[PDB]
């Protein structure tokens, strides 16, 4: 009797559980990194500056093991049905053929923007550097390159030692059974 | 003859009974034997779902003069570049989408916090019109 | 070719792509990218081969 | 390596014209005095159809690797197509990425919109409390 | 000809080929390798004639 419903009850808590449900960690790609607190000083001009206390709140779930720069979390919370009446705000007013025109816009800037150009100068096509964006970006490519080829030579070891006992037989059979075998039956 | 796997002409354009559109054999028969599900329909998938078809060939292009003709490695540093840059804008088109995402939720979230401003200011000045 | 290596002359082609140019121009970043590109296909290549082990080799021996 | 006909290894396989199918010639021949009919295909055959085998020839033959040029060209289009299939991948990745990206443009523009219009509003109520 | 069943000849890959200048170092070679087997060949033609 009890626990047919005390149980029911612990899923009525995990039914409760659902309608509260952020976003940006609900899929949890990514993530607007670290080093937060000088971004938004340095924002310039409107939403840049607001977008820091969510950013703050993305340190309060684990994503803060990769790192910490500053922390300073303003968690303001939110709500259920606040989150459904600005949902139902938002697309209540924004009627495909606008999208399909910006699908086309989208589409063809990025193309412009996105040049024949290993570092991104999209930024730099308005600020003036070039060596330098070249530099770090393919120096921690490097170093990306060096940690990869150092976890690959820890498993080149076994490979060339199962290759010395299974290719070096291979060869040394097939050189010594292909030249003189077959040079002696044209002989014979 | 317009291939939607990648743009180039295709050689060998196939048709499907249950969602006809294009594209090669082989590339298709390696998928199912890597997932044998539909991937558009998310549909169990079998090796007699396509119909045998013919194709007239294509020409080639077969460069000439024949000089020590070590172009070939250069090619496939272009292919690795193209690739390279590619992937680069993968990591900035996910980037560029989360920034976005999250500028809309704070939007949406501002929009909720000056309505409330809204609604309680409009309530105090049709109070005070009252009195 | 052929009377081209009559006498060897072993013909030459880029192998400077361990050298590893330090920060410089594109070049260096070129070098970079096709060695990161190169060092994926490697990594894919060899776990590949470990996948099976060496009961192709058994085969090929047998 | 397998005899359809008895299930072991043929000594001295033997391939059938008629129908591709390795058998060993006590068998086979066996099959072809009874009847003049392939035990597979149920199709005619003869003693001239069976193919003893004629591997020794005169040629010099390779490693089975990918030390030789059509085995190693084999391996150069194999590189190829991999780094193709990971283009084709990664393009299907950011054409989704696109669409997305597209459908969250438009959404931050109207709510940029949204913002403003609120904001004026405000302003209005702003100055409709202070006016007392 | 009659398209036979085999169970195909296992490829078995050297310690070094990953893609790579490997893979064109190896062209190179296998270019002279055959270009000398040729010569060989034709000399020994001469000779023998």
């Amino acid at each position: 009797d009890r626990e047919r419903r005390i149980q029911e009850r612990i899923a009525e808590k995990e039914r409760l559980a659902k309608a509260r449900r952020s976003q940006v960690i609900q899929r949890d790609l990514i993530r607007p990194s670290v080093t937060q607190p000088e971004k938004w000083k340095r924002s310039l001009e409107l939403l840049k500056e607001m977008i820091a206390l969510i950013s703050s709140d993305a340190i309060n779930y684990p994503f803060g093991n990769s790192k910490v720069k500053g922390t300073a979390n303003k968690v303001p919370d939110l709500s259920n049905e606040e989150i459904e009446r600005c949902r139902l705000l938002l697309k209540k007013e924004i009627d495909d053929y606008i999208q399909f025109e910006k699908e086309f816009l989208e589409t063809y800037s990025a193309l412009h923007n996105t040049s024949s150009l290993l570092p991104g100068l999209v930024i730099y096509e308005e600020d003036d550097e070039d060596v330098e964006a070249a530099e770090k970006f393919y120096t921690n490519d490097i170093q990306r390159d060096l940690a990869k080829k150092a976890l690959e030579c820890n498993k080149l070891e076994n490979r060339v030692y199962d290759l010395v006992r299974s290719s070096y037989e291979q060869r040394n059979f097939l050189i010594k059974k292909i030249s003189h075998a077959w040079k002696a039956l044209q002989t014979e | 003859m317009f291939c939607s796997i990648s743009g180039e002409t295709p050689k060998e354009p196939v048709i499907s009974r249950v969602s006809g559109n294009v594209y090669e054999k082989r590339l298709i028969e390696q998928v199912i034997r890597e997932t044998s599900k539909d991937p558009v329909t998310q549909q169990e998938c079998t090796l007699e779902d396509l119909v045998p078809v013919k194709v007239p060939d294509f020409v080639r292009p077969r460069p000439p003069s024949a000089t020590s003709l070590p172009a070939l490695l250069s090619l496939f540093q272009e292919e690795w570049d193209s690739v390279a840059l590619e992937q680069f804008e993968l990591r900035r088109n996910l980037t560029e989408t989360k920034q976005e995402l999250s500028t809309a939720l704070y939007s949406l979230d501002a929009a909720l916090r000056v309505i409330s401003r809204l609604t309680k200011e409009r309530d105090e000045a049709r109070e005070a019109l009252a009195k | 070719v052929a009377a081209g290596k009559g006498e060897k002359l072993a013909a030459i082609d880029v192998q400077r792509y361990i050298q590893l140019k330090p920060p410089g121009t594109r070049e260096s970043l070129l070098q970079s990218a096709v060695v990161w590109e190169y060092q994926k296909s490697r990594n894919d290549n060899l776990y590949l081969l470990e996948k099976h082990g060496e009961k192709a080799f058994d085969s090929s021996l047998e």
